[PDB]
């Protein structure tokens, strides 16, 4: 039960796996529900490109690493591959 | 064998039965004759199982080492508690 | 059975239908005229959370989904003094 | 019914409620001993169907929950102390909200019987983390919520 | 394999980790042999819960839990 946060310039979603699983079907679900062609996606963890048949688990996050709370900063580029222009969520206000 | 259990299941239940019968016995008048206790002991636990006279004597002995009740210094027969 | 959680700047999150259903106040906004049963984005406008409070509560959804009625030494959810007091008002808002 | 809607308070603000939860409360040494048990499980049932107001507070802040779970005979009447949680629950009382020492039922507990069956009874609320966070963290919270949240924020 | 339909049997009990008071050899909802005819439950610091009135007289007489050897303490 891994968890992660793939973002995607404002885009974000949170997805939920299992702890030995390649990323293929990963790749399949992230097609399913953004509508688009399946071959563009490609996963950065850190800004680094991973193997597509190599388990999530090992490539850097696990389930006591990638909890229900801040799971990861995996981020999602599609081929037009695009430049990671990862968009931060909004600064907090300055607390008194 | 399922049958000899449960034959032996409510010998160690009565023993336990015998047991609380005694001390609610001995907290009522906190002394009795050795003869007058089983007596009484057999007329309360009456409707249930009939106690045999060596049960009750060897849950005697087990009740004197769990301190429960206790052989008087004046009289063996009275039994005391502590 | 995803749905997309649109924040006031820009930011769109996305999680599951199941996971969303958790908030009242997102289950009546699916709910009514305009529920756009597309079964793959049921957008929702939250023009006043900023992004970082409805990531927040897209991790609070992830997390209640998991720990709904099971481990019962329950992780400490992590709030940062800085968003406290504006989840707090985006939790009353979505009747989490 | 009546008497509830007049919320009757004995010196240190115990509702009606809260008298039949405490374990503290006096029964007369007549014959009253022989029936009348508190906590008791069907009189908090009766009151919390009469409408009794569940999360009231006394003088200590102490609501009806805070006092159950101080209760120091968890498994003598474990079937008396488990269906009043459940009613107090299930009527609507705050699992989480704390007394005027910010204390809350789970810490106020001193008892783990209780405790498991309070974190079996509680329902986890985004709502109640962030004013917990917020009440811990000691963050200036006037007049920048609504008006019905500050309470929230009274009590979690 | 699979199953089309399944038939069960359960055990429910109470969630309290200790089972039964074993001086008296009675169930901890029920009262003590010396506390029947007229209690409290006292813990230990190894998992260990009886009677108040068997914990009371098993410390009078020794100072060692009746299952293991470990010196008894309450909570
Ligand atoms: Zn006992
Ligand atoms: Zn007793
Ligand atoms: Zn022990």
């Amino acid at each position: 039960d891994v968890f992660l946060m793939i973002r995607r310039h404002k885009t974000t979603i949170f997805t939920d796996a299992k702890e030995s699983s390649t990323v293929f079907e990963l790749k399949r679900i992230v097609e399913g529900i953004l509508k688009r062609p399946p071959d563009e996606q490609r996963l950065y963890k850190d800004d680094q490109l991973l193997d597509d048949g190599k388990t999530l688990g090992e490539c850097g996050f696990t389930s006591q690493t990638a909890r229900p709370q801040a799971p990861a900063t995996v981020g999602l580029a599609f081929r037009a591959f695009e430049a990671l222009c990862i968009e931060p969520f909004s600064s907090p206000p300055e607390l008194p | 064998q399922e049958m000899e259990q449960t034959r032996s299941a409510v010998d160690e239940d009565r023993k336990m039965y015998l047991q609380a019968a005694i001390v609610r016995i001995m907290k009522a008048r906190k002394v009795l004759r050795h003869n007058a206790l089983i007596q009484e002991v057999i007329s309360q636990s009456r409707a249930r199982f009939n106690p045999s006279i060596s049960m009750i004597k060897k849950c005697i002995e087990v009740l004197i080492d769990k301190q429960y009740i206790e052989r008087s210094q004046a009289s063996a027969d009275e039994y005391s508690y502590v | 059975m995803y749905v997309k959680l649109i924040s006031s700047d820009g930011h769109e999150f996305i999680v599951k239908r199941e996971h969303a259903l958790t908030s009242g106040t997102i289950k009546a906004m699916l709910s009514g005229p305009g529920q756009f049963a597309e079964n793959e984005t049921n957008e929702v406008n939250f023009r006043e959370i900023p992004s970082h409070v409805l990531s927040k509560v897209c991790m609070y959804f992830t997390y209640k989904v998991r720990y709904t009625n099971s481990s019962t030494e329950i992780p400490e959810f992590p709030i940062a003094p800085e968003i406290a007091l504006e989840l707090l008002m985006a939790a009353n808002f979505l009747d989490c | 019914y009546n008497l509830i809607h007049l919320d009757p308070r004995t010196r240190e603000g115990f509702t009606l409620l809260h008298l039949a939860v405490n374990s503290n409360t006096p029964v007369d040494d007549f014959h009253t001993n022989d029936v009348c048990s508190f906590p008791n499980a069907l009189v908090t049932k009766l009151l919390l169907d009469c409408g009794a107001e569940v999360n009231a507070v006394d003088n200590e802040g102490n609501s009806a929950l805070h006092i159950i779970v101080q209760y120091n005979r968890p498994i003598s009447d474990f079937l008396t102390l488990h269906s009043i949680i459940i009613s107090l629950v299930e009527a609507g009382a705050h699992t989480d909200m704390t007394n005027k020492q910010n204390k809350t039922p789970l810490d106020k507990s001193t008892t783990g019987v209780s405790e498991i069956l309070l974190k079996t009874q509680m329902k986890m609320s985004l709502k109640c983390l962030a004013a917990r966070a917020v009440r811990a963290n000691d963050i200036n919270y006037q007049d920048q919520i609504p008006r019905t949240l500050e309470e929230f924020v009274g009590f979690h | 394999f699979e199953v089309k339909k399944w038939n069960a049997v359960a055990l429910w009990a109470w969630d309290i980790v200790v089972d039964n008071c074993a001086i008296c050899r009675n169930h901890i909802m029920d009262l003590c042999i010396e506390c029947q005819a007229n209690c409290t439950v006292a813990w230990g610091v190894c998992n260990h819960a009886f009677h108040f009135h068997c914990i009371s007289r098993w410390l009078k007489t020794r100072q060692v839990c009746p299952l293991d050897n470990r010196e008894w303490e309450f909570q």
